[PDB]
Protein backbone atom coordinates (compact mmCIF):
# COMPACT_ATOMS: atom_id res chain seq x y z
CA UNK A 1 0.00 0.00 0.00
CA UNK A 2 1.42 3.41 -1.38
CA UNK A 3 -0.66 5.73 0.41
CA UNK A 4 0.30 9.70 -0.52
CA UNK A 5 -1.21 12.83 1.56
CA UNK A 6 -0.06 15.46 1.30
CA UNK A 7 2.47 17.60 -1.49
CA UNK A 8 5.23 20.10 0.34
CA UNK A 9 7.41 22.33 -1.13
CA UNK A 10 10.01 24.64 0.24
CA UNK A 11 10.12 28.41 -1.77
CA UNK A 12 12.80 28.85 -4.18
CA UNK A 13 14.37 31.59 -2.73
CA UNK A 14 15.34 33.83 0.40
CA UNK A 15 14.98 31.15 2.85
CA UNK A 16 15.43 31.69 6.60
CA UNK A 17 17.77 29.45 7.98
CA UNK A 18 17.52 27.70 11.29
CA UNK A 19 19.95 29.50 13.88
CA UNK A 20 21.94 26.61 14.98
CA UNK A 21 22.57 25.86 11.53
CA UNK A 22 23.56 29.55 10.38
CA UNK A 23 26.37 29.68 13.51
CA UNK A 24 27.58 26.26 12.53
CA UNK A 25 28.46 27.92 9.18
CA UNK A 26 29.02 30.91 11.03
CA UNK A 27 31.97 28.87 12.61
CA UNK A 28 33.11 27.24 9.76
CA UNK A 29 36.74 28.46 9.05
CA UNK A 30 37.78 30.29 5.52
CA UNK A 31 40.32 27.79 4.84
CA UNK A 32 39.51 24.72 3.86
CA UNK A 33 40.09 21.31 6.37
CA UNK A 34 37.84 18.74 6.10
CA UNK A 35 37.31 17.91 9.51
CA UNK A 36 35.07 21.01 9.89
CA UNK A 37 32.62 20.38 6.97
CA UNK A 38 32.94 16.82 7.90
CA UNK A 39 31.50 17.67 11.32
CA UNK A 40 28.94 19.97 9.52
CA UNK A 41 27.45 17.25 7.54
CA UNK A 42 27.39 14.56 10.80
CA UNK A 43 25.35 17.48 12.81
CA UNK A 44 23.25 18.51 9.88
CA UNK A 45 23.36 16.83 7.01
CA UNK A 46 24.37 16.97 3.20
CA UNK A 47 20.59 17.95 1.73
CA UNK A 48 17.49 19.98 2.06
CA UNK A 49 14.25 19.31 1.14
CA UNK B 1 8.85 -88.29 -14.05
CA UNK B 2 9.99 -84.26 -13.99
CA UNK B 3 7.57 -81.12 -13.56
CA UNK B 4 9.19 -77.47 -13.84
CA UNK B 5 7.38 -73.83 -13.60
CA UNK B 6 8.02 -70.55 -13.84
CA UNK B 7 6.34 -67.34 -12.83
CA UNK B 8 6.72 -63.95 -13.02
CA UNK B 9 4.98 -60.64 -12.75
CA UNK B 10 6.25 -56.80 -13.61
CA UNK B 11 3.28 -54.10 -12.71
CA UNK B 12 4.15 -49.96 -13.29
CA UNK B 13 2.51 -47.25 -11.64
CA UNK B 14 3.52 -43.36 -12.20
CA UNK B 15 1.43 -40.32 -11.24
CA UNK B 16 1.85 -37.04 -11.24
CA UNK B 17 0.09 -33.48 -11.09
CA UNK B 18 0.42 -29.52 -10.68
CA UNK B 19 -1.09 -26.62 -10.00
CA UNK B 20 -0.24 -23.44 -10.53
CA UNK B 21 -2.84 -20.27 -9.34
CA UNK B 22 -1.58 -16.65 -9.64
CA UNK B 23 -4.45 -13.82 -8.35
CA UNK B 24 -3.45 -9.99 -8.85
CA UNK B 25 -4.69 -7.24 -8.04
CA UNK B 26 -4.18 -2.73 -7.86
CA UNK B 27 -6.84 -0.90 -6.86
CA UNK B 28 -6.07 2.65 -7.45
CA UNK B 29 -7.68 6.43 -5.90
CA UNK B 30 -6.99 10.15 -6.71
CA UNK B 31 -8.93 12.29 -3.64
CA UNK B 32 -10.90 11.72 -0.72
CA UNK B 33 -9.95 11.13 2.65
CA UNK B 34 -6.41 9.51 3.11
CA UNK B 35 -8.18 7.13 5.54
CA UNK B 36 -11.53 6.38 3.19
CA UNK B 37 -8.57 5.89 -0.02
CA UNK B 38 -6.36 3.19 2.26
CA UNK B 39 -9.55 1.13 3.50
CA UNK B 40 -11.04 1.21 0.19
CA UNK B 41 -8.08 0.66 -1.94
CA UNK B 42 -7.13 -2.11 0.49
CA UNK B 43 -8.27 -5.45 -1.75
CA UNK B 44 -10.95 -7.80 -0.13
CA UNK B 45 -10.24 -10.43 -1.88
CA UNK B 46 -13.61 -11.66 -1.70
CA UNK B 47 -15.38 -8.52 -2.72
CA UNK B 48 -12.80 -6.89 -5.35
CA UNK B 49 -15.32 -3.88 -5.87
Amino acid sequence: SDLEVAHYKLKPRSLMLHYEFLQRVKRLPLEYSYGEYRDLFRDFGTHYI
Amino acid sequence: SSHGCKELENALKAASGTQNNVLRGEPFIRGGGAGFISGLSYLELDNPA
